[PDB]
RNA sequence: AGUAUGGGAGAGGAUGGUAGAAUUCCAGGUGUAGCGGUGAAAUGCGUAGAGAUCUGGAGGAAUACCGAUGGCGAAGGCAGCCAUCUGGCCUAAUACUGACGCUGAGGUACGAAAGCAUGGGGAGCAAACAGGAUUAGAUACCCUGGUAGUCCAUGCCGUAAACGAUGUCUACUAGCCGUUGGGGCCUUUGAGGCUUUAGUGGCGCAGCUAACGCGAUAAGUAGACCGCCUGGGGAGUACGGUC
């Protein structure tokens, strides 16, 4: 298993489902196997230029340990996801537990 | 550049400092460069002879 | 009969010609005018003066809807970008910004060749 | 330097949102490109705007 | 792309002596192995050149050390070929 | 000369996805005379409404700034961002094999752009071509349009001022100044100063060279192997053969 960052852009209304979406893919990882080391919600966040014409959306951060499998099946979650606008993976070696910058 | 005018700032100043926000910005010679395609051979030559230059000026300078 | 307070200026500055709009807020139109239209129709067409005789011209024209305070926003190279808002000034608009809006594409198209002359 | 440390990323920012050379900001090689890939990243993600 | 635990294994199974890496029998074991792992990737992309020059010099070095082997002592090539699969 | 184990830098290669700027075209809103182009013009576009500005949509191609005698790759050549597969290089110590090496006739692999065959795609640019100008003439240079092509998949083609006009490998021969990736040592005011290694640049002693110049990245001093030349044209041509 490999040491991944995401970051996912979640659109305003659905803001209040952000819990239950969340919840669903740490499930989803843990029942696969996996290690969950980071889980922030960042909140709110006015964009510096609109996307879809949407000019606030809900950040949240998460670092987690897993495999090709559980990988590929989170990125079509994420692509079949209306909820979600705009989602970063970015490789990582060992893990990251320190609070970031950003975090509220 | 979004120069802001003062109350009483005269149009001539403010279009003197706006010309200076423009040259600091740098968009003319950006607008030049597009208007005709320069080929990778002759780019590539003319940041030779710049790189040449530049390095002539540091050791001229440094004389 | 439509009156507006505010509005915004745009200056089309090419190397042949310069046209001056002036538009309400939300871009619909109220007043244009071309340095060529504006006579010294030939190569002084680019010169500053033709310029600011279609930037007095159109000030002149929009002056009916009663705009006092303009926006000022220019686009692209050409003599004569400078003299618009000269003349704005002097026909009596009260200019609260100027800003720069030249498109700068970030190697898009190809563009044409070099001329031989 | 990472892609969350918008306020640094700033500080070699213009105001018209461009990267700044190393030869002027003072910056060593290595710094400057991981600072370029982080502001990249940052642009992507919406933090920082791509112009204006 | 094989582990460390895989290369573990190939060298204690053909290992002529404690701490013995730089053998023939080891070396070319190591070889015939990564030869083998690869073919799976060069089907996927049969346009990576730029590998299959990697994948070449890895052939030519396992010829050299047979060849080596072979004139050295017949006996040890011969239970090498054997043992590995390899025609030649 | 090669192997195992820890770290490091990189536009090295292949497959897929994704983001922003801009051009073009298509609808709608405001609005009415020019727009465009050159040395000057004219062809062309526009009152069945152009150009200008705003909103929305379609599609192709390339990735501003960073950017750098910077980086990587055998050469050709490689630039936004993310994932997957994958080659090489550098760097410290220990531990292994024990000459396992250099070069290379035939042969074989790769090999810019243009061009060729099948199928798709086509915004911008543009051989051919058409029109407007200049000129004594214009089959051109300038201007207005514009097809193949430039793009994608699968193959062929074997060519370039494919250049450092400098074949590969090894050892030795004053110094000074930059820069990229590592190792080691010393100061402190948290960044600096010394060394060494592998690249990449500027001077320069000796030596070499017809001269210009090269000069530890040799064109110096020596060794191993290969390719090539023998006045200018005819001529990289004809005949024969191979592809
Ligand atoms: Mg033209
Ligand atoms: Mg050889
Ligand atoms: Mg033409
Ligand atoms: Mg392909
Ligand atoms: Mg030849
Ligand atoms: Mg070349
Ligand atoms: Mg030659
Ligand atoms: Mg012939």
């Amino acid at each position: 298993m490999r040491h991944y960052e995401i970051v996912l852009l979640v659109h305003p209304d659905q803001s209040d489902q952000v819990v239950g979406m969340v919840e669903r893919y740490i499930s989803q990882i843990k029942e696969a196997d996996g290690q969950i080391h980071r889980l922030e919600d960042w909140g709110r966040r006015q964009l510096a230029y609109p996307i879809n014409k949407i000019h606030k959306a809900h950040y949240i951060l998460m670092n987690v340990e897993c495999g090709q499998s559980t990988l590929d099946e989170l990125e079509e979650l994420f692509r079949y996801n209306d909820a979600i606008i705009r989602n970063l993976i970015i490789r990582r070696e060992h893990a990251i537990t320190e609070e970031s910058l950003l975090a509220k | 550049p979004q120069v802001k005018l003062k109350e009483g700032e005269p149009v001539d100043v403010a279009i003197r400092r706006f010309k200076r926000s423009c040259e600091k910005a740098g968009v003319l010679a950006d607008v030049r460069k597009r208007e005709f395609y320069e080929k990778p051979t002759q780019e590539r030559k003319r940041k030779k002879a710049a790189a040449v230059k530049r390095y002539q000026k540091k050791l001229a300078r440094e004389s | 009969t439509r009156t507006v307070s505010e509005g915004v200026a745009h200056i089309h500055a090419s190397f042949n010609n310069t046209i001056v709009t002036i538009t309400d807020r939300q871009g619909n139109a109220l007043a244009w005018a071309t340095s060529g239209g504006q006579g010294f129709r030939g190569s002084r067409k680019s010169t500053p003066f033709a310029a600011q005789v279609a930037a007095e011209v159109a000030g002149k024209a929009a002056l009916d809807y009663g705009l006092k305070n303009l926006d000022v926003l220019v686009k692209g190279p050409g003599p004569g970008r400078e003299s618009a808002v000269r003349a704005l000034g002097a026909v009596g608009y009260k200019i609260n910004s100027i800003t720069d809006v030249t498109p700068i594409p970030h190697n898009g198209c190809r563009p044409p060749k070099k001329r031989r002359v | 330097i990472d892609y969350k440390d918008i306020d640094t990323l700033k500080q070699y920012i213009t105001e018209n949102g461009k990267i700044v050379p190393s030869r002027i900001t003072g910056t060593k090689a290595r710094y400057q490109r991981q600072l370029a890939l982080a502001i990249k990243q940052a642009r992507y993600l919406s933090l920082i705007p791509y112009t204006d | 792309a094989l582990t460390n635990a895989d290369r573990a294994e190939i060298i204690a199974k053909f290992a002529r002596a404690e701490n013995d890496t730089g053998s023939p029998e080891v070396q070319v074991a190591l070889l015939t192995a990564q030869i083998n792992d690869l073919q799976g990737h060069f089907k996927a992309h049969k346009h990576d050149h730029h590998s299959r020059r990697g994948l070449i010099r890895m052939v030519n070095q396992r010829r050299k050390l047979l060849d080596y082997l072979n004139g050295k002592d017949h006996e040890r090539y011969t239970a090498l070929i054997g043992a590995l699969g390899l025609r030649r």
